[PDB]
């Protein structure tokens, strides 16, 4: 149904007739969206954790980035150095393209399986 | 007047102390042997 | 208990076997 | 150079697995929570606490194994091994639920140690501690769901049991008894989790598809140098695309990545608050105006009334087996059922 | 800045900004009291939890 | 009164969409 | 000249040796009949 | 003899839009529960 | 009448719903997978009763 | 860079490594197998064997119903299986 | 429907008070 | 300029205006207390402390005045039922007025300290910069807290100079304010021993006086001073928040579980008294005793005080409410008027049957009657076509003993069913649903609302501790990391100790 | 007293809406100076 409570009714009746919780594609969908939210926070916090000092403390740090600037505003080597030590060195990305491809792939593939 | 659980309380308290004591004993010893060099 | 020593037996064997095969290189680990 | 400073040097040595002072708390507790779960799901039953099999040894598979909560007659006991219930008898400890508090309590202190690790490492390396800050939401969730929720109920029995299918049971219990889907704190949590998955996928895809050509290969991953100064994708082109596709777009790279921290973190925090409510049964269970109308008007029906009828079925059909200590005996004639089914 | 009668009387209480005992000072004594406090909080919690049961201490409204 | 309130809030949001899109601070290459 | 016994060595073995013991236990379980 | 610690405050137009959106959507969510 | 049993479910704000309970209700089970455009109905009133808007939407 | 330990690709391709772990791994596996086949795992953990969930003609579950008499209750259930 | 009468004022102030706060901040940012 | 979320940081180096802001907050809080009490006084109905006590009426601050000895009103009533009392100034009205006056005086003090911010007392004599000696301030404030804590325990609670505190019997029937002697033994730590509350404040107060003296006199060691950034007032915010959410979790706990400081005549019963049938056992015990002394069923049940039966009713269980079911408990089931009496159910065979009671988890619950042994013997069936245990089939009747219906028996199935539907809630009462337009749906009590708010506030304040704790320890990189940070510091191998540049190679 | 219920919302908006207008105009004047 096209409604808030209607969605819930759909979900409950679905569990009754298909045991969707015990279905591995839905379990993969939960890994997809939990994982996506995790990695969303990880990536947000790691880039934020390594912003380069560009402002004083009475201004938003957001003003340290200017739309269209050539240089990056964060130190990915520092972020890797932090995150590699948090886990171990090779559990961490140093390639931005590999990292962002991972960010795209995990929730997309997860939600394909749940669909 | 010591109850059975009071004796258990002391058992777990001393068990905790030994586990923690052994841990920092090992670690202090290792830290003393395997030192960091500064020039 | 006799079941306790059969379970431990391959563990003790596997421990002594690895210690005998690394004993020169471990003793060399010095200070 | 006292012994403290010498210990500090060795704890903070750059090694393959960093240790630190926080390692003294983190590693024992994390290893014991982990190992306790593996031990219980392999070898330990739930027969005396729940009337359930719960280990590989009993024939369960990966989906149906659990370390289950202790019996309801234990209240909120710490269930110490040397405490008054097990009295140091390890076998009886396992049979009474002691592994559950064992995993839950070592796990809480393991989470503390992991956050202290994030603080410790960030400080040594010289980065802001926003990642430690982001980790407060998993901690909020763990504490609210595994500790606060059962502390407000009758006993640990009603906390989640540590298992795949056990957690599904938890999900369904919360629907039938708490009507938790109707709760706006869970609705904000849902929005934060799905919005975080959305942000995760849309940001990764946007970067991968606005890359600059910085090499000649067809695999574009090699054309990135982690020490390069320059952005690897085009913020300007990404911005124009989304502006014309969706109407608005990010223009500030820092706000973008702060937003990605904020959205799921805030979502989990909101859901934690709703679970603290459920500790006291302070549910958003009903809409009073709907009930008044429905009680007077047998022709009024909405998706809200339909869902309560489902909740009533869940409760009555699952309670006798789910709460065996209550000795519910429901004759067939009282079970709510629609026609034919 | 501005002087007042009350300001002058209180002035000594806000005059040792930044003054520290050398080194570790009373840190070992503080650790002892912290450890004592830990054990004492433990007893209070375990009594309330009925994990520690003491003669004549009946943790119940019937009291 | 409750129907009017729900629709009023919804209508304000659509109005906000219009301003957020057509009257944004323009992103300038600075 | 690498060390053979490190913090890493203890770390990998605290996980690995219980794991193999448990796999053998679980393997044997596939032959229990009721 | 003015106070040296005073600072101007700022809210840019984007933050106004975001903030207005948060409030309206929060009102849309909780209003049903307020009416009950 | 979502379920085709002449038991109409009220989905709209004016008929006693709020934001959380309201919905556009799926079309009648009596229709099944048949196509039900406005012009197949005898009247808008019939189309509404049987859940026409859901298909259109 | 490198923090000083021997690389993993190095160790696992080395002959000395497989010499040591051709024994330790199968031995640990056999020890775990024995742990269950000797029946010891049942007695360590108190897990029912397939024949000791219920007494022969009882259909009720031996649920512990007392906090401090609990260990006592379990032992009484166990002696009714004899 | 027999709804709570104070829900109207609660909703009304829920919107007005924080909205006005933001508008005040924004307009004074523009005029400096 | 400053972001909206940082406006209040202009006080960080301005002790005078920080005091002004702190005064204004205090004026706001005391004003709330005065306002809240006046609103409760204007709506409280004092006429029935048995069936309409404060906690059925949504009273929130009234029980906190009553807990420490404020029991009567200038209009002549007391919450213990006595009429014709004279409380002096310290009535509910006098306490409220005192907080309103206090609020206005703090407001004026706030104005003065905001205008005259540049006091020489706040500037360091050596450097001329604003400086606060936080180690010494903590010593002063700790000394004062200890004195106040000792004085409150030594004088107010003992009755040496003060009224005492609320104390009651184990079943909440005869509470009143009484002096309380300290319990110095191990039972002092029993949360249900009120003597322990007295002893705690005497002892802890002395320890605070002593620790306060230590912290006035002994400077912090350089190690601890540097580790904790003791020159940065944000370190105090961080640890103060930590102490505050610790306290918040404790009061939430003791409110939910019960203690000598959360009595049931002020805050209502706990959910655990329903779970363990605490009141039902005591009622049964008294009924048994009377039957022993050769009383009739009617006499034994008539001897039960209405107040005691009222506790044995799930509508007073605080775990029966809803997050958006607002207002007093009386707005739900109504204003309780009378105990109807204890209902006894029997089948056609004369055997006594017992209604299975509703557990607090269940919004709804079927009606099932068992015998002494727990065998189901009657119910109200859902499907009728194959029912075996219907009241019509089993000839179920209900007789009342005690209360308004004492000595009555109903045999027609409709009436017997409606009483069985109420017996799942425990004892049956007559309710006035008209006066407040009650809707029939259970609400929680002040104990429930208190516990919810304080558990939630505690959890949020944990985040505040983490946030201000990080800003303290990471102040140097709050605006970003060093733009010329070397890869040597963050990459592996160069430094033997992480972060320490003196451990090269 | 059985007063008009909408009297409260009418009163609150009567105060709030024009007062907020004036406050908006005053604050943005001050940040010009
Ligand atoms: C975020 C930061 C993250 C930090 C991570 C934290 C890691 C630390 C782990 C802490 C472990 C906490 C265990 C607390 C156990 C507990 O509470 O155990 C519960 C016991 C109370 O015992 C319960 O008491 C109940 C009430 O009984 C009373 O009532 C009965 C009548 O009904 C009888 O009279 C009975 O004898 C009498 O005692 C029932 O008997 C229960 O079965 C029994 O379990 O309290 C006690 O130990 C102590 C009660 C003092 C409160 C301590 C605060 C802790 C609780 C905070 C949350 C409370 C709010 C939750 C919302 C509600
Ligand atoms: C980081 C380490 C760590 C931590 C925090 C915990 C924490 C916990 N464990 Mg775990 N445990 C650990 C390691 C750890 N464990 C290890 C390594 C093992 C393997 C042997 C275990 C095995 C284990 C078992 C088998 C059990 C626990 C249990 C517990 C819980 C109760 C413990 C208790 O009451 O302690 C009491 C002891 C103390 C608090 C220590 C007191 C310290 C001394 C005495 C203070 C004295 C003061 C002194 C004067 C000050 C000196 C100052 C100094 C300067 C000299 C708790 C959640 C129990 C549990 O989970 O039950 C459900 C349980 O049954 N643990
Ligand atoms: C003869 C002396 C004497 C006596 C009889 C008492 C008597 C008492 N003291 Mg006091 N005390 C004394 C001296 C004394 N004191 C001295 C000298 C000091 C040092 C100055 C203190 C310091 C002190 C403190 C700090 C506390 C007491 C408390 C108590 C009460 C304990 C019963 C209770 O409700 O605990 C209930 C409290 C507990 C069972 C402990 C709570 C511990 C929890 C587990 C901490 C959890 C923290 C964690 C972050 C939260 C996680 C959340 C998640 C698990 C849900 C009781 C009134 C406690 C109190 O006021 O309780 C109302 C309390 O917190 N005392
Ligand atoms: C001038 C003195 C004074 C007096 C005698 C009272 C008296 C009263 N007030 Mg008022 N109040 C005052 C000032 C005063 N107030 C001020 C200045 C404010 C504004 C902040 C308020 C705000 C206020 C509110 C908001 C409320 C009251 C209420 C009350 C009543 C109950 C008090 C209670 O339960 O406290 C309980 C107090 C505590 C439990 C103290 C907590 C102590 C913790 C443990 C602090 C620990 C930290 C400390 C530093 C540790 C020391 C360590 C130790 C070793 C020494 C009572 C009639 C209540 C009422 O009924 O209002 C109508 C109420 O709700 N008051
Ligand atoms: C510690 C705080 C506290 C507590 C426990 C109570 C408890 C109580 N009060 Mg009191 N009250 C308080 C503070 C408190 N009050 C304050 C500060 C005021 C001044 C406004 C009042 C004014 C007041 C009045 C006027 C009345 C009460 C009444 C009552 C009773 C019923 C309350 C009710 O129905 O709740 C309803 C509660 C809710 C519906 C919860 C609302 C929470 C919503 C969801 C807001 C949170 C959403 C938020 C925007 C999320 C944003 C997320 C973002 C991060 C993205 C109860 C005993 C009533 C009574 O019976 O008095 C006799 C009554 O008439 N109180
Ligand atoms: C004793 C408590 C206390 C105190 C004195 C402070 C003080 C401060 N905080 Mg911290 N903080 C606290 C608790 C506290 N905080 C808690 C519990 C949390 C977690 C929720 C935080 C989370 C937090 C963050 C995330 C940030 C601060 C920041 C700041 C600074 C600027 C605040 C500001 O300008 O707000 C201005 C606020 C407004 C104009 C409006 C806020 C309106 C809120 C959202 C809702 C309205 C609340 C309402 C009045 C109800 C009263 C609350 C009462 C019931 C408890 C200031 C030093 C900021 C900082 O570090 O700057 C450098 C910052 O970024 N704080
Ligand atoms: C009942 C208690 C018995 C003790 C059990 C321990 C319990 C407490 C837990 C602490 C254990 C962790 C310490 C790791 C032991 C280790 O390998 O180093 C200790 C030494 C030194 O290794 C050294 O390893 C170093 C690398 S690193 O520090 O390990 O990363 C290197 O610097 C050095 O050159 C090299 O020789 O290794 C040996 O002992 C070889 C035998
Ligand atoms: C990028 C995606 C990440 C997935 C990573 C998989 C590695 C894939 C990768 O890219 O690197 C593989 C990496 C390469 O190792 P070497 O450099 O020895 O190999 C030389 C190779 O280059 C030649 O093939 O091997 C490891 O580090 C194995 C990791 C096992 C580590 C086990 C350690 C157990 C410690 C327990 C965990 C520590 C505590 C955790 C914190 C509490
Ligand atoms: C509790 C306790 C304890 C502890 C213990 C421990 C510590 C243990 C450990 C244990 C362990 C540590 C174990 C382990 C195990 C493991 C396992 C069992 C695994 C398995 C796995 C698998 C099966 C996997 C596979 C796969 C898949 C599935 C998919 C993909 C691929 C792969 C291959 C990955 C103690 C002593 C203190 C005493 C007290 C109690
Ligand atoms: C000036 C003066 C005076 C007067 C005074 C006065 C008149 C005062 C008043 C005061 C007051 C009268 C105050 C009050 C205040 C209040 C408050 C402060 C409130 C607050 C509230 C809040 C904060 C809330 C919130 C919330 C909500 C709304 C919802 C739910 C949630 C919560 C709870 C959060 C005198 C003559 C004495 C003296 C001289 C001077
Ligand atoms: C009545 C009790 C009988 C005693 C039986 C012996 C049980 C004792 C086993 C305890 C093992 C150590 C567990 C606690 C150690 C860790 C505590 C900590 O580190 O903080
Ligand atoms: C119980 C004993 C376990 C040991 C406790 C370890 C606690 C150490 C916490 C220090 C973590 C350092 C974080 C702050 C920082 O250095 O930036
Ligand atoms: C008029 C009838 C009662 C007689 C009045 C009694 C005197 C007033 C006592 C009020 C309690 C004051 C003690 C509170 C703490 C005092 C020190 C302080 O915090 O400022
Ligand atoms: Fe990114």
């Amino acid at each position: 149904p096209l409604g808030i409570s209607g969605t819930f009714n759909f979900m409950i009746v679905f569990q009754a007739e298909h045991n969707i919780l015990m279905h591995p594609f839905h379990q993969l969908g939960v890994a997809g969206v939990f994982g996506g939210a995790l990695f969303c926070a990880m990536h947000g916090s790691l880039v934020t954790s390594s912003l380069i000092r560009e402002t004083t403390e009475t201004e938003s740090a957001n003003y340290g980035y200017k739309f269209g600037q050539e240089e990056e505003t964060y130190n990915i080597v520092a972020a890797h150095g932090y995150f590699g030590r948090l886990i171990f060195q090779y559990a961490s990305f140093n390639n931005s393209r590999s990292l962002h491809f991972f960010l795209a792939a995990w929730p997309v593939v997860g939600v394909w399986f749940t669909a | 007047t010591i109850t059975p659980s009071l004796k258990g309380f002391f058992i777990g308290l001393l068990s905790g102390a030994v586990v923690l004591g052994l841990t920092f004993a090992v670690l202090i010893a290792i830290s003393q042997i395997d030192k960091v060099q500064r020039s | 208990d006799w079941r306790v020593l059969v379970v431990l037996l391959p563990v003790l064997l596997a421990a002594g076997w690895a210690v005998r095969n690394i004993l020169p290189y471990a003793v060399k680990q010095v200070q | 150079r006292g012994w403290f400073d010498i210990l500090d040097d060795w704890l903070k040595r750059d090694r393959f697995v960093f240790v630190g002072w926080s390692g003294i708390l983190l590693f024992p507790c994390a290893y014991l929570a982990l190992g306790g779960w593996l031990t219980g799901t392999t070898f330990v039953t739930s027969w005396y606490t729940h009337g359930l099999a719960s280990s590989y040894l009993e024939g369960c598979n990966f989906l149906t194994v659990a370390v289950s909560t202790p019996a309801n007659s234990m209240g909120h006991s710490l269930l110490l091994l040397w405490g008054p219930e097990a009295q140091g008898d390890f076998t009886r400890w396992c049979q009474l639920g002691g592994l559950w508090t064992f995993i839950a309590l070592h796990g809480a202190f393991g989470l503390i140690g992991f956050m202290l690790r994030q603080f410790e490492i960030a400080r040594l390396v010289g980065v802001r501690p926003y990642n430690a800050i982001a980790f407060s939401a998993p901690i909020a969730v763990f504490v609210s769901v595994f500790l606060i929720y059962p502390l407000g109920q009758s006993s640990w029995f009603f906390a989640p049991s540590f298992g795949v299918a056990a957690i599904f049971r938890f999900l369904l219990f919360f629907q039938g008894f708490h009507n938790w889907t109707l709760n706006p704190f869970h609705m904000m949590g849902v929005a934060g989790v799905l919005g975080g998955a959305l942000l995760c996928a849309i940001h990764g895809a946007t970067v991968e598809n606005t890359l600059f050509q910085d090499g000649e290969g067809a695999s574009t991953f090699r054309a990135f140098n982690p020490t390069q100064a320059e952005e690897t994708y085009s913020m300007v082109t990404a911005n124009r695309f989304w502006s014309q596709i969706f109407g608005i777009a990010f223009s500030n790279k820092r706000w973008l990545h702060f937003f990605m921290l904020f959205v799921p973190v805030t979502g989990l925090w909101m859901s934690a608050i709703g679970v603290v409510g459920l500790a006291l049964n302070l549910r958003s269970y009903d809409f009073i105006s709907q009930e008044i109308r429905a009680a007077e008007d047998p022709e009024f029906e909405t998706f809200y009334t339909k869902n309560l009828l489902l909740n009533e079925g869940i409760r009555a059909w699952m309670a006798p087996q789910d709460q065996p200590h209550e000795n519910f005996v429901f004759p067939e004639e009282v079970l709510p059922r629609g026609n034919a089914l | 800045a501005r002087r007042t009668w009350l300001g002058d009387i209180l002035r000594p209480l806000n005059s040792e900004y930044g003054k520290v005992a050398p080194g570790w000072g009373t840190t070992p004594l503080m650790a002892v009291f912290m450890g004592l406090f830990l054990v004492f909080l433990l007893i209070i919690l375990e009594i309330y939890n009925s994990t520690l049961i003491l003669d004549g201490v009946n943790v119940s409204w019937k009291a | 009164m409750e129907t009017i309130t729900y629709v009023f809030i919804f209508a304000c949001i659509i109005a906000l969409f219009f301003f957020a899109i057509f009257f944004r601070e323009p992103p300038r290459i600075t | 000249s690498y060390p053979i016994f490190t913090v890493r060595w203890v770390a990998v073995h605290t996980l690995a040796v219980p794991t193999i013991f448990f796999l053998g236990a679980i393997a044997a379980m596939q032959f229990i009949q009721r | 003899e003015p106070n040296p610690n005073r600072q101007p405050v700022e809210l840019n137009r984007t933050s106004l839009y975001l903030g207005l959106l948060l409030i309206l959507v929060l009102a849309l969510l909780f209003s049903s529960y307020f009416f009950n | 009448d979502i379920d085709g049993i002449r038991e109409p479910v009220s989905g709209s704000l004016l008929y006693g719903n709020n934001i959380i309970t309201g919905a556009v209700v799926p079309s009648s089970n009596a229709i099944g997978l048949h196509f039900y455009p406005i012009w197949e109905a005898a009247s808008l009133d019939e189309w509404l009763y049987n859940g026409g808007p859901y298909q259109l939407i | 860079g490198t923090t000083g330990e021997r690389p993993f690709s190095d160790i696992i391709t080395s002959v000395r490594y497989w010499v040591i772990h051709s024994i330790t791994i199968p031995a640990l596996f056999i020890a775990g197998w024995l742990f269950v086949s000797t029946g010891l795992a049942y007695d360590v953990f108190g897990t029912p064997r397939p024949d000791s969930y219920y007494a022969q003609e009882q259909r009720s579950i031996p649920l512990v119903t007392d906090r401090f008499e609990a260990k006592q209750q379990v032992e009484t259930f166990l002696e009714q299986l004899k | 429907m027999e709804v709570n009468q104070l829900g109207l004022i609660a909703t009304a102030l829920f919107v007005l008070v924080p909205s006005v706060f933001l508008i005040i901040l924004y307009v004074q940012t523009e005029s400096q | 300029g400053l972001p909206w979320y940082r406006v209040h940081t202009v006080l960080i180096n301005d002790p005078g205006r920080l005091i002004a802001a702190h005064l204004m907050h205090t004026a706001l809080v005391a004003g709330w207390a005065g306002s809240m009490a006046l609103y409760e006084l204007a709506t409280f109905d004092p006429s029935d402390p048995v069936l309409n006590p404060m906690w059925r009426q949504g009273m929130f601050v009234l029980p906190f005045m009553a807990r420490l000895g404020v029991t009567g009103s200038w209009s002549g009533w007391s919450i213990t039922g006595e009429t014709g009392i004279d409380p002096g100034f310290w009535s509910f009205e006098g306490v409220a007025l005192a907080h309103i006056v206090l609020s206005g005086l703090l407001f004026l003090a706030a104005c003065w300290h905001w205008v005259y911010w540049d006091l020489e007392l706040f500037r360091d004599p050596r450097t001329g910069e604003p400086a606060l000696d936080l180690p010494k301030m903590f010593g002063i404030h700790l000394f004062l807290a200890g004195l106040l804590c000792f004085g409150f325990g030594a004088f107010h609670l003992t009755g040496l100079f003060g009224p005492g505190m609320w104390v009651s019997d184990p079943y909440g029937l005869t509470g009143s304010v009484q002096p309380v002697a300290p319990e110095w033994g191990p039972d002092g730590f029993n949360p249900y021993n009120p003597g322990g509350v007295v002893a705690h404040h005497i002892a802890a107060g002395i320890v605070g006086i002593i620790a306060g003296l230590f912290h006035i006199l002994v400077r912090p060691p350089q190690r601890l001073y540097k580790a904790l950034r003791m020159g940065n007032i944000e370190t105090v915010l961080s640890s103060s928040i930590a102490a505050v959410f610790f306290a918040a979790f404790v009061v939430a706990g003791t409110m939910w579980y019960g203690s000598a400081t959360t009595p049931i005549e002020l805050f209502g019963p706990t959910r655990y008294q329903w779970d363990s049938s605490y009141f039902q056992q005591e009622i049964n015990r008294r009924v048994q005793a009377s039957l022993a002394s050769g009383a009739t069923l009617e006499e034994a049940w008539s001897a039960i005080p209405e107040k005691l039966a009222f506790y044995d009713y799930i509508g007073n269980n605080p775990a029966k409410g809803g997050l958006f079911r607002t207002g007093p408990m009386n707005k739900g089931d109504g204003i309780a008027q009378a105990w109807k009496g204890h209902a006894v159910f029997r089948n056609k065979e004369g055997e006594e049957l017992f209604v299975r009671r509703m557990p607090a988890f269940f919004e709804s619950f079927p009606v099932i009657l068992t015998d002494k042994n727990g065998v189901v013997k009657a119910d109200i069936p859902f499907r009728r076509a194959e029912s075996k245990y219907s009241f019509e089939q089993q000839g179920v009747t209900v007789s009342f003993y005690g209360g308004e219906l004492n000595g009555q028996t109903f045999t027609d199935p409709p009436t017997v069913k409606s009483y069985a539907r109420k017996a799942i809630f425990g004892e049956i009462f007559e309710f006035d649903t008209e006066t407040l337009n009650s809707d029939g749906i259970f609400r929680t009590s002040p104990r429930g609302w208190f516990t919810f708010a304080h558990a939630v506030f505690a959890l949020l304040f944990f985040f505040g501790h983490i946030w201000h704790g990080a800003r303290t320890l990471f102040r140097d990189v709050f605006s970003g990391i060093d733009p010329e940070l070397s890869p040597e510091q963050v990459e592996w191998g160069f430094y033997q100790k992480v972060g320490d540049v003196t451990t090269r190679r």
